[PDB]
């Protein structure tokens, strides 16, 4: 659903509603309704609500990167001039309310209605489709709502803890209904622990296992369930048939959890559980109490002495190069290197100063938003400031933004600040140009057929075995193995066919694969697709939005080229190889890099030759070549 | 559209133009900002768009060279003695210098007490130099700062960054009808209101002879007066009021220099474009979501922040073949309730509330030649209506505008006036309309905090202090600790402390921060107003030292502790939050960015010369502008046949157009799409 | 050239991920499959041969083949070519389309030897369908999906 | 069907609707040009009928033609067929 | 276990401010009642104001008038600030008449019949020798905060200048409650409500007309059976 | 303060100005 | 004065006691006027009977298990904590269950005297085994609310004696959620949604029109300040 101003409604839906009331005759012909609704008559209201009755449009936000930049919506008349955005897919839309705009559009024929009905809806483009993670994710708020419900404060108010002789436990409970009617009173709070009876939310496979057994179904089946009741009122919220949780509700917990859901349960009741979870996160991040003053911004009271210590470093050293034994960027560095220390130091003695419960650490421990520097940088030491150039004055400053700056070092840091506002404008031109290039290269590649039944592919490592020996996990394994159609089969130790060649190779692959020892595995890829033009559904594997096979018809070389250059505006070097933006823009564009290292051409020995101003290394191979 | 937005739209030093170097031309290094702007050009103040670094604003304290290099001001350290001497330099003066701190242990002895004192060198280098070594020290705080980012309170704990938003922010500000002072500010909006010229003054001194709303007459103590003729209602460049109120007396003297009226942002003669109002960050039900505001309802009931806005409609009739564009009442084909509020002369009566199309001047033309249709003749042949052969080119108010109606400024030819060759009446009728506030409405503080309002409830469900009060305005948490700006909660609380009053309680002695706190700051009463310089301010243990005495207004009731919070409880449950709850006051304006003012709708209106495609804008009917980089996600969607619709017949197809009009003028689905004419303009370009 | 083509994919597709992750940014690299395979499609030619291809000028390995098989009989004679990798750039310039490429960058050099060369674009392409206003080969676009056959059951016109 | 009822222009699940073709964007067409077919009828119900049928699941009040139409396919009251 | 009934008290703390005790309430039944109470006595209760005006000289919110200090629009904001009760529901007017020199407050305002200006001493304008103001005025009942109706919307006359009217004889509200809560659990809440009006009626009287419509609306709620 | 007509704005300042505004 | 458009009330059943109550259209913001009172209300206003205290053989410390029966204490203690009952007197009330040889206990053969009658027979209670044989003694009343368990003072007197809490209100959950039905047409209505569920002992419906009494009352116990007060009214039906 998507709020609309009724005006903008009608002077978008102005013939639908020309004609519907001409055909109830309240204007004779279609010229008497236009100067009905001209004169903007009460009749032509009431059947506006008609006219609307389940008519998809679009919404659009300047500038659009990834394939969800728009979105398809059935509106809903709203009074007033302001689209009333459902707070869910801001993400995608990456707007806020600080004045952004939208752009409406209208689809019209049959096909043009279905299409937005099916293939745009706003229920059913959840994932993000560039590595398929859930782009509906609750944000901000309701992250730090649902943190605030489901943590477990010990020794808070009604909590469960055995006792004997002159009173039981005391903490049990028969019923979730009777837990909340104890919390109507103060008697129970919500991240008190508890001990209930459970019949309809299905218990953990361990539990619902050891409890129930094979016979495990949640419904009809009690078991003893000792955890805060926020815990419980969040993983109702989940399908019916959801497994119990008993977490506190980190933003990558609903990451998994929201995959599992997207894995297992239609889109249907993942996009009304998602409601229900943005109604739930609004609920309790009000109930959070999260608000900052100058009482919960707290300064450590050690930094005058850690920082007087570095300064002792920085006192000894400014003599030091006053004596000339350092250069002048011995003083530079060594004192940058000084600061730094001496600002981490700070940082760690602020981090473990807060209490754990603090508003703001609150905030970042629900990974909602922020970094801790950004609360640092606030009470205590900021930092190095630096210049235009892009060095970190050896000369750093001391105070935060809860203790003032001075003339100074507000000055200073105004460089550091208007450099980083400045690179919006270059950055992100240069992301939209390189985006701009790579739509047009690769829109020719189309998924074509289902298969191409080739048995050409990639060679996907997945988590090389230990020296030691076991089975480490290679991190980078979902952005790079899965999604993936297996070449071969995988088989272990001429064992068994774990896998066919031609797998979607989802979790239940890889638990196996990282379970039976068996790592290296060949991937029907799109850079093997037999295929003359566009590639098969096979060797591109499984979409990203879907979290299944591709269509025989989707250009996802637009896909891949807005994925890439969406994120470019994040993009950020260190202070001769550029690591940002530019080194990816000239990689794609593939150059000669400027911090160029020569590689090998034989399988030899080596007759390295330390040179004047350019060094020397001939290859002396292992056989009768130059 | 306020008076900052006349005053620092001068002391404006723009980088562009003959001469100039031009954006594209205009490389990253020069937007920088050099070491060489300190005191000469504002480092803060710059514009956010794509002239970020180029276009730059005055300093406070600059100066004009004969020559126009840039000069500022400065005290000079010899030998430790930093002279009251005011020494004009620009950049090239100081290489062959060494400018010093600007706040240090000086003992009024012109010597620095510590020999290393943070200094600027030649090159612009800051580092330490002994006492006796440099050679110059700066004039004072606030000296290296424009005055729009001089009305930033706790500006030393704001970001940089957010700051610009501020500052940028003090000149989009709307004029209200009251314009609050802060009861937090700056010394300098005092004296840069005066001089923004839109404060009435006393330019002699004597006795105020009379008060009146129209004029002022200053008796001078010699023989003679000065009588001051008042600008009311006189719209401004930006379709706003340029109101002058008095806030005089019918006798008391006025001086060389004092207000004779408030202006449409201030009061007491300082800058004042908005109100103070307590708070609570705390985020409702989401609602203040992601930038998104509540407010206390009062203040729209009470219009606390609600802006007048002019605007006039110009209506131009020219010489003609046809004739003369003879503005009355002698409309074609005119209804009765629609001539219900004007007057008989071509325009609405004076004093006319009208609103969106409403028809407001009838600039009625001759039609020309055309076929008469038969069944148009037929119909003026069976019920007796006339040819009506005149095109009326009246004005209709165009989409989503309303209000009253000020009157009319006409001029004419047979008036005698300089009217160019042909027109003979130039019209400019005045329609006001002060816009309840609403949704969609950009507000912001004066930290750069700012946004639409995403909602406002009546006062219900507003938690109270422990002093039984719902608070002023609630704002989104988050906001906060990813930008830096703890700075507006900074002056939050201190202006808690100045609607309150205090008593730092020098018992047995001056408090520990009290000492070097200025005197006459530990005393004050409730509801007062006070200063901050933007470095040079009340120290966060300063501040620490105002909460210790926080003696309340009316109760006894000291909710923010000696460390700052304060507790809350819930307006809407009546059940409290598990944490004490933020308070305090702050200071709120209305920006110029109305959802009353960026809203365009359109089905159809006209279509470009060239191309069949519509044209470009919310003044014309215009249209929605589809790119290409929307292309990409369009079909990155595989939604083909909607792209075609978009390109087609909802751009190009001009039969298709009339027959999806057909189609749901018939209620029938839309049928199979058309080929369109901009793509045959395509294939005329190409062949 | 020292390692063939497979490993410049892996040495690139690594090296931009790791770019994209170090701010922890997550793309999954068949995206990156998909950009690289468009770079590698081409091969040079390093020999007259006796079929239209002149030394040094990049053709499609497809191409090269399609050939290759053609001249192996008929007069047996190999075409000597060559895996080659250009910027994406000239790739997108370097398409069987003018249009596109002229739709592309340097609008007038690019239309020049597009005349020249009597070069008939295909309109098939899909940037041309979205300027032509025609169809795109995509989605729902393809004629595939274009002519499904919607008819009633019949047991539903039975319901009549 | 272990969801709570949808609602509005998403009453039919697009997840059910699905399974009925090979792929999404058969689905599109295969209710696009179906509901063209409704429109026709209900252009020719009072005229010379053709061989097209109006709504074979009961239409809504005055409910559009597709939304008529994806309940077509939902119950499985209609065939196809790709090219 | 309480088995009593709920009290409801009177203690009126000033002229329009007054206090009511109700005892013994249930435990957990403290804030809710106090809660609802506020927001039906701020929004529900049906009370009356001036909506539209007339000055014989002025068109509309934007012209002075020659003599006053203060201004038209001013002049409306002022007279925002009206305390009148009125007492029937068909339009009731007033008038302002006056000449000369002289504040003219509130109290000036000459009213017919069924009209209390609760504010005879609140300044309105300030005129000079040339001042010359005659103002007409319509009084009018209702509830809530209606916004200005439209001067056109109704075919009325120009000076005609709709005022927003706001219906709500509350000042501010404000409840508390005091849970007992003994381990033996003989356990009762009491709210300490506070009612201030805008004297324009009792305080007593805004909290009978809000119980009116309170019984009404619980009324439908045991209506079922 | 230094001005005619100004109000009261007590602040904490901490040094004087060799030069006004 | 009146709502000036009558607003109704249906009843939806979703079970044989979990009901939903639609009202519409209330006046703007009304849907939280009543709604949290309502809930608050049917949550503490509705009287019943409820288990107080518990005590039984063989048990004088060892709360955690007794032979015969099988389960922990706590088992039993939380099965018979969610007991129907009603009592038509508040004095205490006494019930014993006694049943002796392994099996399955019930609370069908709890043995409630006249004056206090079970909802509930068929809710098994207890896996006696091992011939085992029991006595356990309810102490029992009826009051309204949710009332903890108070402790025994008498220590010594009832030293086999357990306090439990009481569920003495016979609702298990209501919940309330306000829309937005005709706002624009008709000025901003609302329209609330309850969904009420309650014991098997009563209806979903029945406390509902007890809660509207009770509330009905305690506004007319305000609304006798100024009778004659202009308030609000609904008109016909
Ligand atoms: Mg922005
Ligand atoms: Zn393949």
């Amino acid at each position: 659903q998507c709020g609309l101003p009724k005006l903008m409604a009608l002077e978008l839906f102005k013939p639908f509603v020309m004609k519907r009331l001409v055909d109830l005759n309240h204007a004779q012909n279609i010229k008497s309704a236009k100067r009905m609704v001209e004169r903007q008559r009460p009749q032509v209201w009431d059947v506006l609500e008609e006219v609307i009755a389940e008519h998809p449009v679009l919404l659009n936000r300047a500038p659009t990167l990834h394939r969800l930049g728009i979105q398809a919506f059935e509106p809903m008349l709203v009074e007033g001039k302001a689209i009333q955005l459902h707070p869910l897919v801001c993400e995608a839309f990456n707007a806020d309310f600080d004045g952004d705009q939208m752009a409406v559009h209208l689809p019209l024929s049959a096909e043009a209605q279905a299409e937005a009905r099916i293939l745009m809806l706003s229920s059913n483009n959840i994932l993000s489709p560039a590595s398929g993670r859930p782009l509906a994710m609750p944000r901000l708020d309701m992250v730090t709502g649902l943190y605030y419900l489901t943590t477990e404060v010990p020794g808070d108010t009604g909590e469960y803890q055995p006792a004997s002789g002159d009173h039981p436990e005391t903490g049990v409970y028969s019923s979730p209904a009777e837990a909340i009617m104890a919390a109507d009173r103060g008697v129970l709070s919500v991240r008190a622990k508890i001990k209930v009876r459970l019949t309809q939310l299905r218990p953990p496979v361990e539990i619902e296992a050891e409890l129930f057994g094979h016979s495990g179904w949640q419904p009809g089946d009690a078991w003893m369930a000792e955890t805060t009741l926020g815990r419980v009122m969040f993983n109702e919220l989940l399908p019916l048939g959801y497994p119990f949780v008993n977490k506190q509700m980190h933003k990558k917990v609903q990451a998994a959890i929201i995959n599992d859901l997207a894995e297992r349960y239609p889109m249907i009741v993942v996009a009304q559980t998602v409601d229900k979870l943005k109604d739930a996160g609004f609920y309790w991040a009000t109930r959070s109490g999260v608000t900052v003053s100058m009482a919960d911004v707290l300064v450590p009271p050690r930094k005058k002495e850690i920082l007087d210590h570095y300064e002792e470093r920085a006192d000894k050293v400014e003599k030091q190069f006053q004596r000339g034994a350092l250069n002048h960027d011995e003083r530079n560095e060594a004192l940058v290197e000084i600061w730094k220390e001496a600002t981490d130091e700070v940082g760690q003695a602020l981090r473990e100063h807060y209490p754990d419960d603090n508003p703001i650490i609150t905030i970042v421990d629900s990974g909602a938003t922020g970094n801790f520097t950004q609360t640092r940088t606030l009470a205590g030491m900021k930092g190095l400031v630096t210049n235009p150039k892009g060095e970190f004055i050896p000369r750093p400053v001391k105070s935060s933004f809860r203790e003032g700056l001075t003339v100074l070092e507000y000055f200073i840091n105004t460089h550091g600040a208007r450099k980083g506002l400045a690179d919006t404008a270059l950055r992100t031109a240069d992301s939209g140009y390189l985006t701009r290039r790579l739509v047009d290269v690769s829109q020719d590649v189309i998924v074509r057929e289902h298969d191409c039944q080739t048995e050409r592919g990639i060679v996907v490592e997945l988590a090389e075995r230990a020296p030691d020996g076991t089975l480490i996990r290679d991190p980078y394994i979902e952005t790079s193995a899965y999604a993936r159609t297996l070449g071969t089969d995988a088989v272990d130790e001429a064992g068994n066919v774990i896998v066919e060649r031609g797998q979607d190779l989802g979790d239940p692959e890889i638990d196996a694969l990282l379970a039976a020892g068996i790592t290296q595995v060949k991937v029907r890829s799109v850079l093997t697709c037999a295929t003359s033009t566009g590639v098969c559904a096979t060797c591109y594997g499984r979409s990203m939005a879907t979290g299944k096979l591709v269509d025989i018809g989707e250009a996802v070389g637009i896909v891949a080229a807005q994925s890439i250059g969406e994120p470019g505006t994040q993009l950020t070097m260190r202070t001769d190889i550029t690591g940002g933006l530019p080194r990816v823009q000239e990689l794609f564009e593939a150059r000669v890099p400027r911090g160029k290292a020569p590689i090998a051409d034989v399988t030899g020995r080596v007759r390295l030759e330390d040179g004047e101003r350019f060094y020397k290394i001939t290859i002396v191979p292992d056989d009768g070549g130059e | 559209n306020n008076p900052l937005s006349g005053l620092t739209h001068k002391r404006r030093l723009s980088a562009l133009g003959p001469g100039g170097l031009s954006r594209e031309r205009a490389g990253l290094e020069v937007r920088d900002v050099h070491p060489s702007h300190y005191g000469r050009m504002c480092p803060i103040e710059t514009p956010e768009g794509p002239n970020i670094g180029l276009i730059g604003s005055l300093s406070v304290y600059a100066r004009v060279n004969p020559f126009g290099f840039i000069e500022t001001p400065y005290r000079k350290v010899v030998d430790g003695v930093v002279s009251d001497e005011i020494v004009y330099l620009t950049a090239d003066e100081e290489d062959r210098h060494v400018v010093a701190q600007a706040n240090s242990p000086i003992d009024a002895d012109g010597r620095f007490v510590e020999p290393r004192v943070l200094v600027r060198r030649k090159a612009g280098e800051v580092e330490y130099v002994p006492s006796s070594e440099v050679d110059y020290m700066d004039v004072s705080p606030r000296q290296m700062v424009s005055v729009a980012t001089a009305m930033i309170p706790f500006l030393e704990h704001d970001d940089a960054n957010r700051a610009l938003m501020g500052a940028n922010m003090q000149r989009q500000a709307v004029p209200l009808v009251r314009s609050e002072a802060p009861l937090v500010g700056t010394g300098m909006e005092l004296r840069a209101a005066i001089d923004a010229g839109d404060v009435v003054v006393a330019e002699e001194s004597g006795v105020i002879e009379e008060v009146s709303a129209d004029y002022i007459t200053v008796m001078h103590d010699n023989g003679t007066r000065r009588t001051y003729r008042m600008r009311k209602f006189a719209r401004s460049n930006h379709g706003t009021c340029a109101n002058q109120c008095p806030i005089v007396d019918a006798g008391d003297r006025v001086e060389a220099g004092q207000v004779i009226a408030d202006g449409p942002c201030t009061d007491d003669g300082e800058m004042a474009l908005g109100k103070n109002l307590l708070v609570a960050i705390m985020p409702w039900e989401g609602h203040n979501y992601e930038d998104a505001i509540i407010l206390s309802n009062r203040l729209v009931e009470e219009d606390v922040l609600t802006s007048i806005h002019i605007e006039e409609h110009e209506i131009d009739a020219r010489d003609t073949k046809l004739g003369a564009e003879e503005i009355t009442r002698d409309i074609p084909n005119i209804s009765d309730e629609v001539l219900a509020d004007l007057d008989e002369r071509g325009i609405v009566r004076i004093g006319a509330e009208v609103r969106d199309g409403d028809i407001l001047v009838g600039k009625v033309t001759p039609k020309g030649e055309t076929e008469l249709t038969p069944e148009e003749r037929l119909l003026r042949a069976i019920f007796g209506e006339k040819a009506r052969e005149v095109r009326d080119t009246s004005l209709k108010v165009p989409h989503g505008e309303s209000g009253k109606v000020i009157g009319i400024r006409v001029f004419s030819r047979e008036d005698e006036d300089e009217l160019p060759a042909g027109v003979n009446e130039l019209v400019r009728v005045y329609v006001a309309q002060k816009r309840k506030i609403s949704d969609g409405d950009k507000l912001a503080g004066r930290h750069g905090n700012k946004g639409v309002i995403g909602k406002i409830l009546p006062v219900e469900d507003m938690p109270f202090l422990a002093d039984g009060t719902p608070v002023d305005i609630i704002l989104n948490t988050h906001g906060v600790p990813r930008r830096m700006n703890i700075g507006q909660i900074l002056e939050t609380h201190l202006g808690w402390c100045a609607h309150s009053g205090w008593k730092v309680d020098a018992a047995k002695g001056v408090p520990d921060w009290a000492a070097r706190l200025p005197d006459e700051l530990l005393e004050a009463q409730p509801n007062a107003i006070v200063s901050t310089p933007v470095f040079d301010g009340a120290q966060e243990a300063e501040l620490q030292g105002l909460l210790s005495c926080t003696l309340p207004n009316r109760d006894g009731d000291v909710l923010v502790d000696a460390d700052g919070k304060a507790m809350l409880f819930d307006g809407r449950s009546g059940e409290p939050f598990p944490y004490p709850v933020t308070v305090g006051y702050m200071y709120i304006m209305k920006l110029h960015h109305l959802v009353d003012d960026k809203i365009h709708a359109r089905s159809t209106g006209p279509y470009s010369m060239i191309t069949q495609q519509p044209l470009g804008g919310k003044a014309q009917f215009g249209g929605q502008r589809f790119g290409e980089m929307e292309c990409w996600a369009m079909q990155a969607y595989g939604a083909a046949y909607t792209l075609q619709e978009l390109l087609t017949i909802k751009s190009d197809d001009t039969v298709g157009r009339v027959k999806v009009y057909e189609a749901i003028v018939k209620g029938e689905n839309i049928p199979e799409p058309g080929i369109p004419e901009s793509f045959k303009v395509l294939l005329k370009e190409l062949q | 050239r020292v390692q063939g083509p497979r490993e410049v994919q892996i040495h690139l597709v690594r090296e931009v991920q790791e770019v994209y992750r170090a701010q922890g940014v997550s793309i999954h690299d068949k995206h990156i499959e998909v950009i690289v395979r468009q770079m590698l499609r081409r091969v040079t030619i390093i020999d007259s041969g006796s079929t239209e291809f002149l030394p040094g000028s990049l053709i499609d390995r497809a191409e090269f083949e399609a050939e290759n098989r053609r001249v192996v009989a008929e007069g047996g004679e190999p075409a000597a070519g060559r895996p080659v990798l250009m910027g994406i750039t000239k790739a997108s310039l370097a398409t069987d389309s003018w249009l596109s490429a002229a739709s592309f960058q340097e609008t007038t050099r690019v239309l020049t030897d597009a005349a020249i060369n009597c070069r008939s674009d295909k309109l098939n392409g899909l940037k041309e369908n979205v300027i032509i206003g025609k169809l795109i080969p995509a989605g729902t676009g393809i004629n595939r999906y274009r002519n499904i056959a919607v008819q009633p059951t019949e047991e539903a016109r039975a319901a009549a | 069907g272990g969801y709570d009822t949808p609602l509005g222009i998403t009453n039919p699940p697009i997840d059910e609707l699905l399974d009925r073709v090979s792929s999404k964007y058969a689905l599109v067409i295969y209710a696009a040009k179906r509901a063209r077919q409704i429109n026709d009828y209900y252009n020719q119900l009072g005229e010379g009928i053709l061989e097209y049928v109006g709504p074979l699941v009961e239409p809504g009040l005055q409910e559009k033609p597709l939304s008529i139409a994806l309940r077509e396919i939902h119950a499985d009251l209609l065939e196809h067929t790709e090219g | 276990l309480i088995s009593q009934r709920p009290t409801l008290s009177e203690d009126v703390l000033t002229d329009n401010r007054s206090q009511f005790v109700i005892e013994p309430l249930e435990p957990g039944f403290g804030y809710t009642l106090g809660n609802s109470l506020r927001r039906t006595l701020l929004s529900s209760i049906p009370g009356a104001a001036v909506t539209s005006i007339r000055i014989d000289g002025v068109l509309h919110e934007f012209t002075t008038v020659p003599g006053v200090k203060e201004d038209v629009t001013e002049i409306i904001l002022n007279l925002k600030s009206l305390v009148v009760s009125s007492e029937e529901d068909e339009p009731v007017t007033m008038y302002l008449r006056k000449q000369g020199p002289g504040e003219v407050t509130a109290g000036d305002i000459v009213p017919p019949a069924g009209v209390t200006v609760h504010n005879p001493g609140m300044h309105i304008a300030t005129l000079n020798d040339k001042g010359k103001l005659e103002v007409e005025l319509v009084v009018e009942r209702g509830r809530g905060y209606v916004p200005a109706v439209q001067n056109r919307a109704s075919g009325a006359e120009i000076g005609r200048i709709p005022v927003d009217s706001i219906y709500s004889p509350v000042l501010k509200v404000t409840y508390k409650v005091d849970a007992t809560r003994v381990e033996q659990r003989t356990d009762f809440d009491k709210l300490i409500l506070d009612v201030e009006t805008k004297n324009s009626i009792s305080p007593r009287d805004a909290l009978a007309s809000a119980g009116k419509t309170l019984v009404e609306l619980f009324g439908l709620a045991r209506e079922l059976n | 303060n230094s001005v005619p007509g100004a109000p009261n704005r007590v602040s904490f300042a901490k040094l004087r100005e060799p030069l006004e505004v």
